[PDB]
Parts: structure tokens; sequence; C-alpha cells
């Protein structure tokens, strides 16, 4: 059919809610990226962790 | 616990029992403690989505 | 439903902000107000010890 594209596995909770996955989400479960930065320095790191 | 001006309770080992109680885990409460005279403020969140 | 097709839940555990706040029993702004018009006298059968 072509070429396998490869699964992949991140071990998380059950117990969590289905309805963070009906929606187009992050795999890490908190929103990441510097598009939702604001004006500061350390901001990109604070969105991560 | 933003707004100021209602009578607290007496024990005062219990009142600030409250206010670790809920502002501790907000998104909303004030990170330094209250000015007792001007307006408090909102947290600075790391981003906006 | 929210802005982005969310299934967003509300519950009692987010009233807590407005009832936990001791300014529920803020009483005498009534009891010093309601007897302005003097009011009669009903059964004093639960009112008296």
């Amino acid at each position: 059919h072509g070429q396998d594209a490869v699964c992949e596995f991140i071990a998380t909770p059950v117990s969590t809610d289905v309805n963070y996955f009906r929606r187009p989400c992050n795999p890490r479960g908190r929103a990441a990226g510097g598009v939702y930065a604001g004006d500061k320095e350390g901001d990109v790191t604070a969105l991560m962790y | 616990y933003l707004g100021r001006g209602a009578p607290p309770l007496l024990d005062n080992a219990a009142a600030v029992y409250l206010r670790n109680a809920v502002v501790a885990g907000n998104r909303l409460g004030p990170a330094q403690p209250v000015p007792v005279f001007g307006c408090a403020q909102v947290p600075r969140r790391a981003g906006m989505d | 439903w929210g802005k982005d097709r969310q299934v967003l839940r509300l519950s009692l555990e987010h009233a807590i902000g407005t009832v936990c706040h001791p300014s529920l029993m803020n009483v005498d702004a009534a009891v010093g107000g309601l007897n302005r018009d003097p009011v009669e006298a009903a059964n004093p059968y639960g009112a008296y010890v």
C-alpha cells in the first residue's frame, strides 16, 4: 500500500477523560508551542512545565 | 477574596485557613497578599489560547 | 458547548469561591434595616425560651 507509518506509545493514565481526544488536541496533555506565549523571556518554558 | 470590605471571622487561626484553601490552586486569587488600600491583581498567565 | 466544540464541565466544586467567602453571614445589614417600619406581633410560641 505504500510505506508503513510508524506507530508509537506514550504511557498515559487510565481515568483521563476521552473528551480531550474527541477534538484536535496535543498528545502531551498540556498545550505547548511558542505561538501561545506572551511578552516575557521565559513564557515558552512556562507554557510547558 | 479579591474583594475587600467584608467582616472576616474571629478565629485568626481559622480565617487564614480558608484563604489558603481557595486561593491556593486557583486561576483567579492573588499572588501577593492583597493591598489593604488599592486593587489586587490577577497573576499573569503564561499563555492565552 | 464552548467555543471550539467543547464539552465543558461546570459543577458545584466551582462554586466554592462564592460560598466559602464569609460574607454569606453578613447579617446586620438586614436586621438593622428590617426594623424600620414598626411590624406587628405574631404568635410568640417559637420565639421565646
